[PDB]
């Protein structure tokens, strides 16, 4: 029905006003054929930073906006025309291109500062890290401030926290920047959605955080993989599959063909499988039978009561404050300070193709590894013309779970 | 459900009102679900209004009566589960929450909208715990309850009956023995008793100006509060003192006199909680085979009286007078089942 | 009065859940207890943490499975102030952590005529093995019945392997196996059982699932081999047809708006 | 504020308007209801608003 | 016709008031309560969108 299906590459989940986030969007269409550099018209709307550009070869392009706007910032791009002009009066009529229809809402910072963080939201090198980077600020510079402030970086691990690590540095009284050094390692022992967190340990009583997360793709605590005697002809019975794990670990010998698995490949059969086969991983904020609360505070006077420049009953908003940024990871906490917005209590006036090969069993058994790696003999099932595997698996408490994911013998 | 238990507890029931009440319960339950939330919660409207948030005092009532209604017939556990945990998450850092005001009626909740007695409604309604569990939610209700008690008792005025009486019965089904005792004993000082009974009253000349018709904006919550006054005394998981039973039948003489010819009382809250207070007063004093309460007086002037009370001579008033100027008539009571006497 | 206790509200009983409380800007003293003292105070998880400034000391009070469903034992948390009691209401979420299990298999699909062989696992919050019994487990026959069983089996290194038969004509198709725990955690895995033939022909088109409006040339790529290495020197056509318009076949021909014939001799 | 009558009934009351825009004032010796015999359809006295 | 019409008031602060009108008095209104009229290009007529 639609043509030219665009994207949202690395756009802001949400954003804040004192820093220009960079929008990024890509495209794919037809044969997978976005033109390298066909022009667009980048819809700066209500911030009015209209700034046309074009793709790269990937579809990708990077673009930002200016800063000076209310929460209600509406942002998008179009690439072709807008309305349904041609031969369109029949009611058996429609013709569309994709909408880059993105929105978001705004920090409620009567705290007036925040942190602006950048992503990992893509493929990942594990057992690694990188100099983590965000953008800091401070407000009125600092009104009175201090010499330093502590920035100890929370990381919501497995529905809670696991690691310990601190940061913090000087305050200059009346000048701000947006640079901050930090880094955290990617190992294991972790709910595999990487929920970083960081804030100012404020004396005047407020916190600055959000859903500002990363990824934890397939990487393991205990490793194991294999090595075998070669693909050989009919009588090559005496073979091997030498596989190597921790010193003391019960492990498997499931040497196998793979054709009848090419019929139904490893659908629920992987390390990401054993990751997400966990239950109740990150039940966050307000779960199923879970809700917000009536903070006894109220902004109730007997009339509509907005000052400033307008008659307005207390301007019914829908945006993002910090008590929900306590919700968006999954934890509770306690806090005397002012973290939640002033919503009031209402007044008296206003309220398949079947592709099978022969079935007989080849190898299925268990050994235990040693400090040197066992070299178990795979034994051949001749009269079998195909590509093969050993879907093994190992485990122990001295090392944790591990798996030989991928190998091939024809 | 409370009158179902009340009629059954008295033992003058019938399995026909029972079975047609099975029908009542199924239909009414289901129609509660007509107006609940897709998440578990409960508002007045529910379906066709997807985006919404339930009601607090409402949901307290619904968990309470889900407790007791399961306590008579079959329910499904997920309802009490999801609702108990609704009130459990109704919890940011510290505060004692208030009504998420979406009422259509300020009288169905006989209270006066303070988070004080709201929160105290939470703690009682979530501690009375018939045969299920009440895990997280209710103790921090006790915690805020102690907090508001500190705010009040450090003062001297919270309407002088209402809030501290709710503290009494809250601490009671908690069993904060010294603390329930302190607050109900202050109440015992702050006495508004009847010439034949006992009862309590908010100022009745309230400090803020009042209205015209039934004193609007204020249900006056007497039979609910005075029940919640009545309710503190009967509570002890083995037994309270018999002083509790005395004051109970005093304040319940007041209850039954404050009732009117139709049914229930001047709200639903007062009616529910009165009937349940009365029912479990009975559940203390009533057992099937226990119908053997024997009696004597023993006055030294060869002028005393033996009596007996049972299940089938179960309630004849024995109007009996005395010749002596003083009354030096030593009681005695043996057997099974409790009795109400009134001397003057 | 600054103090903030990041208390994660999600639970895994008697396994690691580390916790620390925040303070800066030294006051009189703060040593808050995120306690669990009950309605009477009988049962609690009282791991109080002191509070000192501009550091964090995280501690893992791992806590039990309580009653029928997870009971936190009447939660309360008191802020420990020397000349202050600033203190109000908040709770925790509650569930029981079984030791968590799964299945792997040779196949699901199986040929009646041979046997079956299969293994099971159990772990915890963390991903290290666990040797603890089961109440029971049994292979399911599709008719609301149980066909294999090894009752109250226990693991060896966090694992176990059996090998069960399969009759050469069972009911055809998915055959479930489930383990259930002494709480009753059901973990489900089938084995398909179907006597589908080995069809002695294969032909496999490639063709646009997505052909869209403006396109220049479609190259429908078609070669399936009856034994993956033996095609014919021959001819093939194929009913590339413009279709998908609900027809009673009143025409006598099916719903084709078009049926195109780009047939070619098979090389 | 509570006040009373001068010889004319004048009261030089002043309210500091450190508030907001849309007001709704009020002045009484009585309350927001015809305190005796309001909702009767047969009683015809009133306090001036 | 002189108008400062943003899509919405742009109050970045407590709330996102949209184009949020008012009824405050004017000196346009002082003069028409007075009654008569005048000519200037200054700021009297409030900037009604
Ligand atoms: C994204 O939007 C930006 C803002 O609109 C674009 O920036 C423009 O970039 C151009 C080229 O650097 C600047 O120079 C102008 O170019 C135009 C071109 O006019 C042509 O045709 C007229 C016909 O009479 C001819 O006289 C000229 O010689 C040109 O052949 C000139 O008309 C302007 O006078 C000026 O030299 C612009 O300043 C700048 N803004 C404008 C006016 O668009 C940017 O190009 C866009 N992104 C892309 C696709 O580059
Ligand atoms: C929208 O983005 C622009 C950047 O493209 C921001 O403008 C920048 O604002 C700062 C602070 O005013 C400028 O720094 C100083 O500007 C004054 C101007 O008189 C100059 O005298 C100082 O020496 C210093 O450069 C900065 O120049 C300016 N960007 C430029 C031209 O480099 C702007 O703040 C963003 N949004 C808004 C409207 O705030
Ligand atoms: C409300 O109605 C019930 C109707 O069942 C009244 O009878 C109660 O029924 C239960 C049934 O279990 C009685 O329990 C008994 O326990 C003994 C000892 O284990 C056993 O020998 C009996 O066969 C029976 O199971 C119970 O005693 C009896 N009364 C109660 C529950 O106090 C009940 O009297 C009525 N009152 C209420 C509960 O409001
Ligand atoms: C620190 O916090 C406590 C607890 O609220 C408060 O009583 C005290 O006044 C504060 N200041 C200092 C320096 O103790
Ligand atoms: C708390 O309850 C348990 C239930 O078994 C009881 O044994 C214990 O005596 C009670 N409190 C204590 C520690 O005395
Ligand atoms: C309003 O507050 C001001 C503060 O200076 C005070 O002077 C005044 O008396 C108050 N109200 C009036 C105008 O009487």
């Amino acid at each position: 029905r639609t043509i030219t299906k665009l994207s949202f590459v690395k756009v802001d989940s949400h954003f804040r006003q004192g820093i220009p986030f960079f929008g990024q969007v890509r495209l794919v269409d037809g044969k997978g054929v976005p033109i390298p550099n066909k022009v667009i018209f980048i819809r700066g709307n209500e911030a009015n930073y209209y700034s046309n550009a074009t793709t790269d070869e990937h579809g990708l392009v990077q673009f930002s906006i200016n800063t000076t706007n209310v929460m209600g910032t509406s942002l998008t791009v179009r690439v072709n025309y807008k309305d349904r002009s041609p031969c369109y009066g029949y009611q058996w009529v429609s013709e569309e291109h994709e909408e880059a229809h993105h929105t978001a809402y705004l920090v409620f910072s009567p705290s007036k500062s925040f942190v602006h963080l950048e992503p990992m939201s893509h493929e990942l090198p594990c057992g690694h890290t990188q100099t983590v980077q965000a953008h800091y600020i401070l407000n009125g510079g600092t009104l009175l401030g201090l010499k330093k402030l502590s920035f100890y970086y929370l990381i919501m691990a497995k529905g809670g926290i696991v690691r310990t690590g601190t940061h913090g540095l000087l305050v200059k009284q009346e000048d701000m920047k947006g640079h901050f050094s930090i880094s955290i390692p990617v190992k294991s022992d972790i709910a595999p959605v990487a929920r970083l967190l960081i804030y100012a340990v404020l004396p005047t009583g407020d916190v600055i955080g959000d859903s500002a997360k990363y990824d934890v793709e397939n990487c393991l605590a205990n490793k194991v993989d294999l090595s075998f005697s070669p693909s050989q002809s009919l009588p090559a019975s005496h073979a091997h599959l030498r596989v190597t794990a921790a010193p003391q670990s019960v492990c498997a010998l499931r040497a196998v063909d793979q054709s009848v698995l090419l019929m139904k490949p490893d659908a629920e059969l992987s390390a990401s499988s054993v990751y997400n086969l966990l239950p109740e991983k990150d039940l966050t904020g307000f779960p199923g039978p879970l809700n917000d609360q009536d903070n006894e505070d109220c902004i109730n006077r007997h009339n509509v009561y907005i000052n400033g420049i307008t008659y307005t009953p207390v301007s019914s908003t829908n945006e993002k404050d910090m008590y929900s940024f306590l919700e968006d990871m999954g934890l509770k906490a306690f806090t005397n300070s002012k973290i939640r917005k002033p919503k009031m209590c209402p007044q008296l006036q206003q309220y398949e193709t079947v592709r099978k090969y022969f079935p007989e069993t080849w190898i299925w058994d268990l050994v235990v590894v040693n400090s040197a790696g066992v070299a178990e003999v795979g034994v051949t099932v001749p009269d079998t013309i195909t590509e093969w595997k050993a879907g093994a698996f190992c485990l122990s408490e001295d090392a944790g779970l591990g798996i030989s994911s991928t190998a091939s013998l024809r | 459900i409370y009158v179902l238990d009340y009629l059954n507890e008295t033992q003058q029931l019938t399995p026909e009102i029972k079975s047609k009440a099975i029908g009542y319960l199924n239909t009414g339950y289901q129609r509660q679900l007509n107006y609940k939330h897709y998440d578990g919660s409960y508002s007045t409207f529910g379906e066709r209004y997807g985006r919404n948030q339930g009601n607090t005092w409402l949901t307290a009532f619904v968990l309470k009566t889900f407790a007791q209604a399961r306590a008579y017939i079959f329910i499904d556990e997920a309802h009490i589960t999801q609702a108990l945990i609704w009130l459990s998450q109704r919890q940011k850092d510290n505060g004692c929450f208030r009504s998420s005001g979406s009422l259509l009626n300020n009288a169905i909740k006989g209270g006066v909208e303070d988070e004080v007695t709201l929160s105290a409604y939470i703690t009682i309604a979530l501690l009375e715990i018939p045969l299920t569990v009440t895990h997280p939610v209710v103790r921090n209700a006790l915690f805020c309850l102690e907090s508001a008690w500190k705010t009040a008792q450090e003062g001297d005025h919270g309407s002088h009956v209402y809030t501290k009486a709710l503290l009494a019965y809250a601490f009671a089904l908690a069993g904060n023995q010294d603390k329930r005792k302190e607050v109900l004993k202050s109440l015992n000082e702050e006495a508004v008793k009847k010439d034949n009974s006992v009862h309590w009253e908010r100022p009745q000349k309230p400090k803020a100006p009042v209205g015209h018709f039934y004193e609007p904006q204020a249900p006056s919550a007497e039979v609910e509060m005075t029940s919640y006054v009545l309710l503190a005394y009967l509570t002890a998981q083995p037994a309270p003192t018999s002083e509790d039973l005395t004051s109970a039948t005093n304040i319940v003489k007041w209850i039954t006199k404050q009732q009117n010819a139709q049914g229930g009382f001047s709200s639903t809250q007062d009616t529910v909680v009165a009937l349940h207070a009365l029912s479990k007063y009975g559940a203390a004093t009533f057992t099937r085979t226990g119908k053997a309460a024997q009696v004597t007086i023993q006055s030294s002037g060869t002028f005393s009286s033996k009596f007996q009370v049972d299940n089938n001579n179960r309630l004849l008033l024995q109007q009996v007078s005395l010749p002596e100027l003083p009354g030096e008539y030593s009681m005695k009571v043996t057997g099974e089942g409790c009795v109400y006497l009134q001397t003057s | 009065p600054q103090y903030m206790v990041l208390v994660p509200s999600l639970l895994h009983t008697e396994t690691t859940e580390k916790g620390c409380v925040l303070l800066s800007y030294l006051n009189e003293t703060v040593t808050v207890s995120a306690s669990l003292e009950s309605v009477r105070g009988n049962r609690s998880l009282f791991t109080d943490l002191e509070a000192e400034n501009d550091v964090l000391h995280c501690v893992a009070f791992a806590v039990p499975k309580s009653s029928s469903n997870e009971e936190v034992m009447f939660l309360t948390v008191q802020v420990k102030g020397p000349t202050q009691e600033f203190k109000k209401r908040t709770t925790v979420m509650v569930k029981n952590e079984d030791s968590l299990v799964f299945v792997q298999t040779d196949k699901s699909i199986y040929k009646p005529g041979q046997t079956v062989k299969f293994r099971v696992v159990s772990m915890d919050e963390n991903f290290h093995p666990l040797n603890e019994l089961i109440p029971l487990v049994y292979i399911q026959d599709p008719k609301g019945n149980r066909i294999a069983q090894w009752q109250s089996f226990q693991l060896e290194g966090g694992l176990k392997q059996f090998s069960f038969p399969l009759s050469s004509e069972p009911f055809q198709g998915s055959y479930k196996v489930v383990v259930q725990k002494k709480s009753g955690g059901r973990t489900e895995h089938p084995f398909t059982v179907e006597e589908f033939v080995l069809p002695k022909f294969e032909v496999q088109v490639t063709v646009p699932k997505i052909i869209t409006i403006l396109e220049e040339e479609m190259n429908v790529s078609v070669c399936g081999l009856y034994t993956y290495g033996k095609p014919v020197p021959g001819h093939v056509t194929v009913s590339i047809c413009r279709k998908y318009s609900d027809a009673s076949d009143c025409h006598g021909e099916d719903s084709q708006a078009f049926c195109e014939k780009f047939s070619g001799q098979l090389n």
